[PDB]
């Protein structure tokens, strides 16, 4: 119950009563920890935008990261590093483009590197995730590009430099399964998976056509890496969950996220990132709410917690404010973190009771993506 | 007033997110930073690309097909934000999606985003 | 009188006595079982066509008559672009100038003069009835009015429902009478939201109650010289068509290489394409377009040749801004978009689809 | 009463019914009238800013241009340009600085001019507009440097070339009064006139000192050009005019904007843009309120409009909101512009009445400073 | 939150506006971003330039001189805005005028602004204030 | 115990006997007159002092002794800034290792080693008596602990409230009982906003309880060979004065050329000025910082010699973040410094300001 500021204060008053010196620097972030989170905010749409990399333990804004236009941020899962693929112009958001990576050293938050990317291959899109994906071992970027037509970037972080543009089918999303490799969601329904050399036409294969043409999926699927879990819900609350630890993708059963009578009384999931899933405890979260069909992108302020498995409902937290995006931790005990776009603010939930704990504020103009590491 | 209810169209007001034809617009409404409902404002530049919506006139009873085209060049304007997604797709079908910087075909290559125009190009069907 | 006018043209339209060796009729060229284009081979295939004296070769080719009424007549708008006319180089402001020309070109109908004209009209006892009732007692007899009379005819018959009937699937589903396959209606909603658009629809925004799929705007796309053609045409290995900027009276080097947009309906049954005939498939003709988009090699490639597309006819005056969308066209649009132009057909032309599909 | 959101929306279903075409196309800004003003918004030390262009009579926005760190801007008083000098950097807000100078047609808003400045050499500092400035003939934008001592730089718009810094003594502000001279405010209290010839340290002519050492004058004078009027108030609304119209300084009756009972009851200019001057009328505008000796910063909720000549309040406006900044258009029955940084809103008034006849909110972030051009 | 009434200084939380070393503060309070009420955020550079106030601490009764000084080459935090002015003196008084972007003599000649850290420097009273 | 140590120290202070030819005492260098400095003109002017045989010259600027006593002893920091000790080099340790080191330099005070001056200790009954009651009989036919004893009252004759007397204007302002003049609080609020605070003040931050107004750290701060005072010196004209680095078990290159922050107490009645009395006016000290700091010409030149100052005589471990500021001193700014450190004048030194 005391402030951080309060108890900041009382101890600046300590030191000036007792006559202690220090030497006015610039801080080291903490050691990053599981309790790590990241805020990304696109500022919806501006030219330069804002991370906040927050101790979720203390709810202290621990430091920020500067970048341009709508950047793809990634986490290194072990802690080692973050990065992010970014865009800026020489006049402001007119002139020469230049899309590079930087990555950065996760305490004194320098840039290690700053790596350009060339001819402006970025894809401009309100921010996803997956569009932008860390290898498994860290070693290698890889980054979605639309324009002309689908293609997937490979960016060398160990080598600092830009390698080769991949043509790849019509399909989206980056999800990473090994050095070599990622899966993608294709326009016909299948995913594909894509094998790539440092030169040579990549191997694509696909697997069946494993959703309707009129069953839509989500544009802020759950992927978690150490699992392979893809776990991607349709805009009704139907998730579906794809293995692909295996190397190769495996179907797992459908569950729904909400009962027919919910979903009969309007009940939808909607928001940003609308979807967590923690691996240790193989769980579900979906953000929803009672909404018309066609209001997905709408904050919601209801929790489902389901077991990944069974499809049985574990929980139904009333958030108590507009929650835009989740995401958890990755540790036992897990925070549930629930971001507000139009609060600015992220709320840390326990996310076994669902109870709300703290809250940081001010998280820039438009907050919507968190990212945690998996550091366990 | 209510995010989650079903979005109601009027014909009375272009720079309201209810706006008819904005039933799936993403961004900024170019009316209000000095362009029009379906023109850029100056200094920036107009996309060729497009995603399409079929957008219920409630004027005429008509289902059209308004195919968003975005004003390049500018960082984002700052005015009459909205968000609608009225048969709005996921990106994977890209000409019903929403999220996506549509600047594409913009002069001087521009692809920063700073408002929406709202033309229509056909009836709906 | 309307209905008269226009039987009158039925009548001409279909009637050989025009052309010097009487070999040929505007339906010959236009040839209404080919939605009014030529089926004929000549030395450059489908690409051009033979006129009367069996020999000679145009080095355009032949395009439909179907909707040809529907294009305004020709003039500059406000933007200072070109539009409408007839030919396409718009060299004709309408139908009716545009209707005796061939009947004087040596390289089609080949009539000397239109005294000649005028005397082939009068050996036939139900044209002297026929242009007498609507024109007046010895029209026949002035070649310059029997000349007039006989392109009014031509061009009302043009403008009959015959012609541009409406009655295609596309018109179909626009009325709520049935619905596109989802092939089609995906192609349709890329035709609407790529660059075909910003060419291929009669408006800048807002909705046309006649659509023809065509701005009847002047644009060079860059396309190459069809060889075949211009040996067969004969006009000369240093010949350049400069398109809009051979119409008497533009001169302006900027319509160098501009040609008029075609209407896209019926082009299922109208190949080959271009205005030298030189893409013989509806997905050439589209595949050219991502010459200017896709990063891919097979983009700079003819599918039909292997060969690269070729410098253009005119390499300035390109619509770059249009064509440079920077979003290439995948096999599975380029699919949607052929299913979308065939509903594009007219009803009666709908079993012509089987063959060419 | 019918909006322009309205009226706009009626326009557009009569061209929908009556089946009108219009091509989709880069709109052209009205022509710069008296009417037109520029809201630049500093955004809280944001490194990119927005300038707005606003039409003052249907309180519509007609464009923006961005700029990047603390940018200066400047409108030529014809209406013939307008400008900035602005600062960039390669990483968003780090890396090599690149001060420039950009000059844009003030209709197509687009740039004719960048003309970059060597060694980075302009004064980071909340906006203040007359730390650079226009020379009448508009071929000339002179700016100040701070570091590492009072300088000024000459930047040539005909020629679209920086020339040379010139030397000053400890002195702050730029006010040219011709293509070759301007006047700046000095420490010990006098101004100093700076002759520029092309070449050669400048001749510098202190005038009198005019105000005691604890006399503070504020950081934003109004200066009229055209008029050669430098409208100068304190900390207390005392009021300092000082005509440079003959080409040297004469110091007119020093004025009081306050009456010693409202200075007694705690009234005293406060905000940002505090003053505005109307040079037809030969008149000045001053934000006031009740506040204490050291929140002159703040928002203030009432203007007093005074006549230069006699000191004779002639208003006293309750603007109801909290305005930061103020000025007025410059022709004849001017509205007078008052800027609400809070509210992110400029409040247009009848400079008349003092009636709020409309408004223009969503002006960035913090909106501090009000540009127009006097054009009559 | 009368905005133009008298400041008054508190020693009991350094977040807030209202902590009596930030008596002539402009931008951003460091420790909202992850620096401390005298440390700069990581990733910032800390600037050897200040401006200076005297600042009453309601605790002991003594002036204390803040030299503040600014953390730089980021874009501003967004968090803990503050402004305040007891002392501030023009720009031509620049020792204790806070517009200035005091970044002077940071690393890598940043000049951008991020927030301001609140250290003193010495007892007080000046002339002015 | 306390005052009669100090007592025996203010003795030998003042005792010429203590040199060879018993012409020279601390005092003779440390004149208590001109705040514990040297005012004998000697060959290389007041930039460096005599010894006893009446001809060796040092090659450093002899230094007020005044506040020396609250310099801590040397020590590296946990930043790994090495802080405190005595001479310019810090190579002594404290006050009490530095004492004996003049009374055997061959070019000051020339005493053969410790015996000669145990010897010229027993000349004196006085000696005898007050030696012995403080450190026992026969302190003084031991060379060592006589030695050392002689070391020990000196520094703690030096430690005394006469050395370190806190009774300048600046100290009076501090404890409000006087107010500085416009131009000294000018000078003031310079001197703790400029880069000087970065050096010149014993804290980071907080109020320290004795100001000397050095943090007592090491900088180069990229000083020119003084070319008289060297010549006088005798040391060769190829010699390279390396400051802290010439301290034995001071290994770490960068620490050549760094010199130790002087105390400004007293300052402006100790000229010449630095380690090696190259300036001989206050102002010209003050007006050596600009020339990192300035794009000026006037900046590049001494203005003693009207010619530009000089290569450092060490190049490398400039402190450069902390001297390339981005500000110039304006004429202005130096004259409030000037005045300011005037203020840090001891009373009795006052009358010394002309
Ligand atoms: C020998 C073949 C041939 C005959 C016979 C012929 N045409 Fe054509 N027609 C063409 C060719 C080739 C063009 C394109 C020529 C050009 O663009 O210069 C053309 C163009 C036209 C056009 C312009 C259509 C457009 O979209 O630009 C019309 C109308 C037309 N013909 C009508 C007629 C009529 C009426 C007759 C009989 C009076 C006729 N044609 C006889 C080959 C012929
Ligand atoms: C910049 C204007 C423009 C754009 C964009 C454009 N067209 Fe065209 N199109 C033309 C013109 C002009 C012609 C005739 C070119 C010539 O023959 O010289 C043409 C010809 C065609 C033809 C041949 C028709 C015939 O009768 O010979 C087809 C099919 C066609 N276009 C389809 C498309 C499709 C599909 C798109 C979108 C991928 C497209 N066009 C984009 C201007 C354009
Ligand atoms: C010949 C002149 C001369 C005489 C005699 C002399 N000194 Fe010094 N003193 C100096 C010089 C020169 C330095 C600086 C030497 C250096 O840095 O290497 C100095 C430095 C010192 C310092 C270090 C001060 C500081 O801030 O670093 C102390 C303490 C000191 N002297 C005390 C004494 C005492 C006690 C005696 C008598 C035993 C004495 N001095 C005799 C010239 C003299
Ligand atoms: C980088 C730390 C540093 C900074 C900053 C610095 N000084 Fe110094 N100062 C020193 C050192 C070290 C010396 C002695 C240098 C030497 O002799 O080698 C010194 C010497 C002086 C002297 C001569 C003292 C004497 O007894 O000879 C004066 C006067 C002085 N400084 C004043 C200032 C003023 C005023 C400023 C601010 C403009 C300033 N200094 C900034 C480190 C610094
Ligand atoms: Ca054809
Ligand atoms: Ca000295
Ligand atoms: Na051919
Ligand atoms: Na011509
Ligand atoms: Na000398
Ligand atoms: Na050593």
């Amino acid at each position: 119950q005391e402030t951080q500021g309060q108890a900041a204060a009382r101890a600046a008053a300590a030191d000036l009563a007792a006559g202690q010196d220090d030497e006015p620097r610039i801080l080291e972030a903490p050691a990053p920890d599981a309790r790590r989170v990241y805020v990304n905010d696109p500022a919806h749409f501006a030219a330069v935008t804002q991370q906040f990399v927050i101790d979720g333990e203390a709810g202290r804004v621990i430091g920020m990261i500067d970048g341009g236009f709508l950047p793809n941020p990634v986490v290194a899962d072990d802690g080692s590093f973050i990065a992010h693929a970014s865009t800026v112009f020489s006049r402001i958001a007119r002139g020469e483009r230049t899309d590079y990576v930087e990555v950065f050293d996760p305490v004194t938050l320098l840039p290690t590197a700053d790596i350009e990317l060339p001819d402006a291959p970025r894809f401009l899109v309100g921010t996803y995730p997956w569009m932008t994906s860390l290898t498994p071992d860290g070693k290698t970027l890889l980054f979605y590009q639309f324009s002309p037509a689908p293609a997937v970037g490979v960016v060398d972080l160990e080598g600092k430099a830009f390698k080769r543009m991949l043509d790849v089918p019509d399909c989206y999303h980056i999800f990473p399964t090994a050095p070599d490799t990622f899966f993608m969601h294709c326009r016909d329904g299948s995913l594909a998976k894509v094998a790539f050399g440092t030169e040579g036409t990549p191997e694509i294969t696909h697997t069946e056509v494993f959703h309707p043409e009129d069953e839509f999926l989500i544009n802020h699927p759950a992927y978690s890496q150490k699992a392979g879990r893809l776990v991607w819900p349709t805009y009704t609350g139907k998730i579906h969950q794809i293995d692909l630890s295996s190397g190769d993708a495996k179907f797992l059963p459908a569950v729904e996220a909400l009962t027919e009578a919910e979903r009969a009384d309007g009940w939808r999931p909607g928001g940003w990132q609308q979807v967590a899933y923690h691996r240790a405890l193989d769980r579900i979260y979906l953000l929803v709410d009672q909404r018309d069909e066609w209001r997905h992108k709408t904050a919601s302020r209801f929790v489902v917690v389901l077991d990944a498995k069974t499809g049985e409902r574990l929980a139904k937290f009333e958030m108590g404010h507009e929650i835009d995006s989740i995401n958890v931790s990755q540790d036992e005990k897990p925070l549930l973190y629930a971001l507000s776009t139009g609060d600015k603010t992220l709320y840390i939930h326990d996310a076994e009771s669902g109870e709300e704990l703290r809250s940081v504020n001010q998280l820039g103009h438009g907050p919507q993506v968190i990212t945690t590491a998996d550091m366990g | 007033t209510d995010p989650r209810a079903k979005w109601v169209p009027q014909d009375n007001d272009i720079q309201a997110c209810d706006y008819w034809r904005h039933c799936s617009i993403d961004g900024n409404i170019c009316d209000c930073s000095g362009g029009s409902l379906t023109n850029c404002p100056p200094g920036t530049k107009l996309a060729t690309a497009s995603w399409v919506a079929s957008c219920y006139n409630p004027t005429d009873g008509q289902s059209y097909l308004i195919a968003y085209r975005d004003c390049c060049g500018y960082n984002v304007s700052g005015r009459c934000p909205c968000l609608n997604t009225e048969g709005e797709l996921p990106v994977y079908r890209p000409e019903f999606a929403n999220d996506i910087i549509w600047c594409f075909g913009a002069e001087d290559d521009a692809m920063t985003y700073h408002c929406t125009i709202s033309p229509i190009v056909g009836k709906a069907s | 009188a309307d209905d008269a006018l226009a039987a009158l043209g039925a009548q001409l339209f279909v009637d050989p006595a025009l052309s010097r060796n009487a070999t040929q009729s505007c339906a010959t060229c236009h040839d209404p079982a080919r939605a009014f284009t030529d089926p004929r081979e000549g030395k450059a295939g489908l690409a051009v066509s033979v006129g009367d004296d069996g020999q000679s070769h145009g080095d355009r080719n032949t395009p439909t008559l179907g909707y040809a009424a529907l294009v305004p007549a020709f003039h500059r708008d406000a933007n200072g672009k070109y539009k409408g006319g007839q030919f396409w180089d718009g060299r004709a402001d309408d139908l009716k100038q545009q209707a005796g020309q061939p009947m004087l070109n040596p390289v089609q109908m080949a009539m000397p003069d239109r005294a000649a004209v005028a005397a082939r009209l009068r050996d036939d006892p139900a044209y002297r009835t026929g242009f007498e009732a609507l024109f007046g007692k010895g029209v026949l007899d002035d070649p310059e009015r029997a000349f007039d009379a006989a392109a009014e005819a031509l061009a009302a018959y043009q403008a009959t429902g015959e012609f541009s009937p409406f009655d295609s699937k596309y018109d179909r589903v626009m009325r709520g009478e049935e619905k596109f396959t989802p092939l089609e209606e995906f192609g349709y909603t890329v035709f609407i939201t790529w660059n075909c658009r910003l060419c291929h629809m009669q408006r800048k925004q807002g909705v046309a109650e006649r659509e023809t799929f065509t701005n009847f705007e002047y644009h060079n796309i860059g396309l190459p010289v069809n060889e075949t053609a211009r040996e067969a045409s004969g006009l000369g290995a240093d010949h350049v068509d400069h398109g809009l900027l051979a119409r008497p009276g533009i001169e302006d080097p900027a319509q160098s290489g501009r040609f008029k947009v075609p209407s896209l309906r019926n082009v299922a049954v109208t190949g080959p394409y271009m205005h030298n005939g030189v893409f013989t498939d509806l997905r050439t003709a589209i595949l050219f377009y991502n010459k200017y988009t896709s990063r891919r090699p097979e983009a700079k490639i003819n599918p039909e040749t292997g060969a690269p597309w070729g410098e253009p006819e005119v390499a300035r005056n390109l619509s770059l801004a249009e064509l440079q969308s920077g979003l290439m066209l995948d096999d599975g649009r380029v699919d949607a978009l052929v299913a979308f132009l065939e509903t594009l057909t007219d009803r009666r032309y709908e079993p012509l689809l089987e063959e060419s599909r």
